[PDB]
RNA sequence: UUGACCUCAAAUCAGGUAGGAGUACCCGCUGAACUUAAGCAUAUCAAUAAGCGGAGGAAAAGAAACCAACCGGGAUUGCCU
RNA sequence: AUUGGCGAGAGACCGAUAGCGAACAAGUACAGUGAUGGAAAGAUGAAAAGAACUUUGAAAAGAGAGUGAAAAAGUACGUG
RNA sequence: CGAAUUUGGGUAUAGGGGCGAAAGACUAAUCGAACCAUCUAGUAGCUGGUUCCUGCCGAAGUUUCCCUCAGGAUAGCAGAA
RNA sequence: UGGAGGUCAGUGACGAAGCCUAGACCGUAAGGUCGGGUCGAACGGCCUCUAGUGCAGAUCUUGGUGGUAGUAGCAAAUAUUCAAAUGAGAACUUUGAAGACUGAAGUGGGGAAAGGUUCCACGUCAACAGCAGUUGGACGUGGGUUAGUCGAUCCUAAGAGAUGGGGAAGCUCCGUUUCAAAGGCCUGAUUUUAUGCAGGCCACCAUCGAAAGGGAAUCCGGUUAAGAUUCCGGAACCUGGA
RNA sequence: UUGUGACGGCCCGUGAAAAUCCACAGGAAGGAAUAGUUUUCAUGCCAGGUCGUACUGAUAACCGCAGCAGGUCUCCAAGGU
RNA sequence: UAUCUAGCGAAACCACAGCCAAGGGAACGGGCUUGGCAGAAUCAGCGGGGAAAGAAGACCCUGUUGAGCUUGACUCUAGUU
RNA sequence: AAACUUUCAACAACGGAUCUCUUGGUUCUCGCAUCGAUGAAGAACGCAGCGAAAUGCGAUACGUAAUGUGAAUUGCAGAAUUCCGUGAAUCAUCGAAUCUUUGAACGCACAUUGCGCCCCUUGGUAUUCCAGGGGGCAUGCCUGUUUGAGCGUCAUUU
């Protein structure tokens, strides 16, 4: 909030053939006698500064929510759907996809991999090992240093 | 006559080296710096003065004492070897 | 002046020692992106006014 | 000719020359050097041979 | 009263601010005296006070302070939470019974004002409370 | 490396004065000699030496005053502990754990139970 | 005359203790004006900024000289209202 | 409660005229008697391998040569 | 141009204050109220600027009230749904 | 256009981004795509989300650059010349000669304030000395300031300023002998115990404040590259002690 | 030119203080003889610390943004006209 | 001095620029219209023009913008009684 | 018709945009509570084998102890068998010390590295003077100790 406004800068006025934005006072410095205060000014503050009392969460109806999640269960169980989300579900028999409790018990990343390729979802999990590039931009040093696509879901 | 001719007249220093800081701030006829307010107890400061609170403030010098203190709470003031 | 006191003498010698340009060996030391001093001072340039 | 500590007056001076050189002192002039250290011109006695303490301290 | 200590009475503001005589200070006059009783005596703290004489000049207070060093009283539970911190300058704080009363410290209707502390109050009556999902 | 703080700590008054005394000659003799070498790199090892030397004499010296002041009260500012202003003025344990004899009472007759709730 | 007592002193007497920092938050005192009112003086800004004194890890408040008018609630604090 | 202190974890934030004034010997250099005011300034190359040697000049330096993936990277160094 | 003289150093007076053989003069190139930081991003019916393209529609300077006359509200004119 | 969720198991060190190119294509346009050069590590299409999202102007901000322009100008303080030396190089440095000037309220010899090493020597000319430079108060490296007698230190001046005390919410204000119980100074006690005490005298108002006021005392000759009333030789003086 | 002396003029102006040193009044106290007193007579013994000290002081060492025709206190002062 | 040469080397200012006559036009054009005309590159001067440059007119008016001063303005106030 | 003005391209300049990078910032969240007369924060001056500097430290001075790790530090130099080890290191940890002159700052003073006094010790034929070494001497206030003062005042005498 005090970013561009740590300076005593007062404006010249008319009369000394500059413009009348805000200038920094004293001598010998190179910054005395610049420009601040304002948007426009190096070093200045930003145009409206941005605040934290922003809205960033936004409410949604309860019901509206069960309303998307039932809809993306329904389409989940759509054979074209998940093709056009990209799934790679050539392979698999049917979907809905089923699979019995042994898999809610099982143990190792080993034997969960068979099961996927068991399954058909392999094509997903190579799809996703695949994908896996740079961010095209300055989120990498954002801690979002790559991106991948999302394989399958097991519920 | 109030420029360059008056500015060939001043040789008198007002102010010489404090002695709780070194700024040549110590006014010699008011005996008090314009800087710390020296040598009243309290160090001169102003809340209107942010930046001079930045220039003269804990951490700026060497903390010849306090940079310990954080440690040994965190060791429990303990005493032995 | 030449009637000095001994806190102005101090500060003289203090300066006249800071007063030296940057030792040949810190250049190649590794890491360091120093090459001159930076606050080295002329008796005509810039007055200490102590 | 000597660097001395800061603090040292003439008569600290004068005895730690003797009791370090074992020499006698005729006279401790010093001055405060534009480098900020003390310097001390001790002038010892006519028994005494600069030259050769000098020589003995390890400087000719 | 307190005399408002400007020069020749020149307020610079306002007809409402440019009063100087009836002006009174919020603090009791047993409030300034512990307040400078303690200042003398920095190493007790104030307990309490009373008044005991007045004439038109000066009003006379007798103020009880209580050693925080002293080991009769560091022991003896019955006196010693004087000695913990938060209790040092409570006459300089408003913590005694004099600073309570001026400070407008009571249970009601009419101390609505100054009740949890009237800033403290202020401020959270005039702070904005906005919530994530907002109400 | 140096003299070593152990085989220093083995050491009495006279033997450890005598050390000190030698390692002095020993430095001023360097620092002639620095007058006139480039460099002299055995005068910071000696220097640390003479440093090794004062903090076991001190630590003598200090060790023994506190076996002197062992057990009484009124310890030297300088030999008692050095915890915080604060934690100095505080009340000890026994201070704050101090209660009435009517608290007391009431805490003996009538101590927080231990109770669950289940039947 | 010899001993108290009361009040007041002195001591490089014995032992302590206060000051000063930092002050984001906290407890008070003091205290504007710009500003809004399309002028302006009450009002507003604001019981805010600046100024002063005082703490802690929180502070403050706190076990009703309360609220209420009900079939009554029951220290303080904070949130939603 | 907490834009101070000490530890941590993070972000649909900024990316060297931005973000703190300060990514750098920054509250530094230096301006003012003083209160105070207050910057500019990041990037060779993976590694100095930072150019031996010859030649022309008083020298700076040039021309060759050489190192290097690159000298259309030569310290006045990424791109330009 | 021997004095109501000139001048060094010390010292006193500090901002609605000082000091003035008086000119609103001087008070650090600042004076019909110094300078510094802050309130403060003070307010402005006033001046200036206001950043890509194409498509369709497309004005008003008039009514009433206003310390109103360089400005607003209102109705009109206009777009969109 | 920056960033975000999905997707193209998208492009890429066999060359991403960026930049340059009176080269090509597409769109009415904003713009998009590609050929070539340069470069060396990331980036794009699509569906959506988001905003610190698009500049020709604001006597806009910061930085950089022009024409003017090799232009105005480098003209106050009488003035320089000849020859050697050094040097790559001399109008400007050194030496010699000549001509001059300051003309003793000096362009001389010293100091006060201020400066701070500018002093002196050696080396050296990239920058600085608005021409030049071999020179320099520049740059690099070093050397140098020696006191009983000179000052400060001591005194008090105008004044400043604690204490006692009184104001003030307070930062602090007044006050300087004031409505204070305000100390040090002579000689014996003087080693059954000391510096105690039945020894004695008194009763100042702290303190700071002058490198030109007041004050204890040093002169000559010689000596250094640079210090000397300070060193050395000689010759004295004062203060305090025994 | 400087110092000194004895004088004279001027003032409704008559032109610092203190440290410090000495002296006088008084007479406390003490004092003989192979030795007392005199350390204000002469001679003789010891010590004298701390800090400054270089250089410029200006048409180039200070201030004026600079090596700026400006400003900035003072001592010495040859011959002729 | 200017001038020419060696060295050194800025600034103001600048939409783009730089020949006129008349016309019309924001009623005094360098540009537009119609005529006159019109030949590289330039040097020293000069002061007619560039309504030349220097400064968001200091006169005047407007603003519900100030400030200094005054008073039997309005509203207060230190002091005093 | 070169010279010259202008336009464009290539190469070279000037300048430092763009792109990519980032041991920095900013915002949010979580946890914790610890400055100082036992001398803080801050200041000054010094300390490295070769350092001038936002480093670290204090005449024990780029640090000493103690502990842990386990062979470095490094720009150059270097003590130089310190390497199957009470043991390298610009290491980490850190509980013992040192900690100049100052600073609320404390004997008085402070534009002075000025001036005292007190107590021990050592020298100068010395309780007194001088010098050196060590240790001290602020203010307010509290509790107590001792020494006092006051016809304020109570008991014990002509």
């Amino acid at each position: 909030e005090k970013a561009g406004h740590q300076t005593s800068a007062e404006s010249w006025g008319t009369g000394r053939a500059v413009a009348r934005i805000p200038r920094v006072g004293g001598g010998g410095t190179g910054r005395s006698g610049q420009g601040a205060f304002g948007n426009m000014c190096r070093g200045g503050r930003m145009f409206a500064p941005t605040k934290t009392w922003r809205k960033w969460n936004v409410k949604v109806n309860h019901n509206e929510k069960r309303y998307a999640t039932a809809s993306a269960i329904a389409a989940t169980a759509v054979a074209s759907l998940v093709l056009a989300r990209g799934h790679r579900v050539e392979k698999i028999p049917e979907i809905p996809l089923v699979v019995s409790t042994d898999l809610e018990s099982i143990q190792k990343t080993k034997e969960a991999v068979a099961a996927l390729k068991a399954v058909g979802a392999h094509s997903d999990l190579l799809k996703v090992l695949k994908s896996k590039k740079l961010r095209a931009g300055k989120g990498k040093y954002r801690n979002r240093r790559w991106t991948q696509r999302r394989g399958p879901l097991v519920v | 006559g109030k420029g360059t001719p008056s500015f060939g007249k001043r040789h008198n220093k007002s102010h010489t080296l404090c002695n709780r800081c070194g700024r040549r701030s110590f006014h010699v006829q008011k005996k008090t710096c314009s800087s710390c307010g020296y040598p009243a107890a309290k160090t001169r400061s102003y809340n209107w003065g942010a930046k001079a609170k930045r220039r003269h403030t804990t951490g700026t010098g060497r903390m010849r004492y306090l940079k310990h203190v954080s440690r040994r709470f965190k060791n429990g003031f303990q005493t032995g070897s | 002046a030449a009637q000095k006191s001994f806190r102005i003498k101090q500060k003289m010698a203090k300066a006249k020692k800071q007063n030296r340009p940057l030792p040949q060996w810190i250049r190649l030391r590794t890491n360091n992106t120093i090459r001159y001093n930076a606050k080295r001072r002329n008796w005509r340039r810039t007055k200490m006014n102590i | 000719v000597f660097q001395v500590s800061m603090k040292a007056n003439k008569y600290q001076i004068k005895k730690a020359v003797k009791e370090l050189y074992e020499v006698d002192v005729l006279k401790v002039n010093t001055l405060v050097r534009p480098n900020g250290t003390k310097k001390a011109y001790v002038r010892l006695t006519a028994d005494y041979d600069a030259l050769d303490i000098a020589n003995r301290i390890g400087y000719i | 009263n307190r005399k408002r200590p400007v020069p020749k009475g020149a307020t610079y503001g306002k007809p409402t601010n440019q009063g100087v005589n009836e002006l009174k200070y919020q603090r009791s006059l047993r409030a300034t005296a512990e307040e400078r009783v303690g200042r003398r005596a920095a190493n007790l703290r104030v307990l309490n006070s009373y008044w005991v004489n007045q004439d038109s000049t000066y009003k006379y207070f007798e103020v009880i302070l209580v050693d925080p060093q002293h080991k009769a009283i560091r022991r003896d539970a019955r006196y010693n939470w004087i000695c913990d911190p938060v209790h040092k300058h409570r006459e300089a704080r408003g913590l005694t019974a004099t600073g309570k009363k001026s400070r407008g410290i009571n249970k009601g209707h009419k101390f609505n004002n100054t009740k949890a502390g009237r800033r403290k109050t202020w401020k959270r009556q005039n702070t904005l409370s906005l919530w994530r999902y907002r109400k | 490396a140096g003299v070593k703080a152990y085989e220093l700590r083995t050491k009495s008054k006279e033997q450890l004065a005598s050390q000190l005394v030698d390692l002095k000659k020993e430095l001023a003799e360097l620092k002639v000699q620095k007058l006139s070498r480039p460099s002299l790199p055995k005068i910071k090892t000696v220097r640390k030496s003479i440093a090794c030397v004062l903090t076991v004499i001190n630590e003598q010296q200090r060790e023994a005053v506190r076996q002197l002041y062992k057990g009484k009260k009124y310890q030297p500012k300088d030999l008692r502990a050095k915890k915080t202003r604060a934690l100095r003025r505080a009340l000890t344990k026994f201070e704050a754990s101090q209660v009435t004899e009517k608290q007391r009472k009431k805490q003996i007759a009538f101590p927080q139970r231990k109770y669950a709730i289940k039947a």
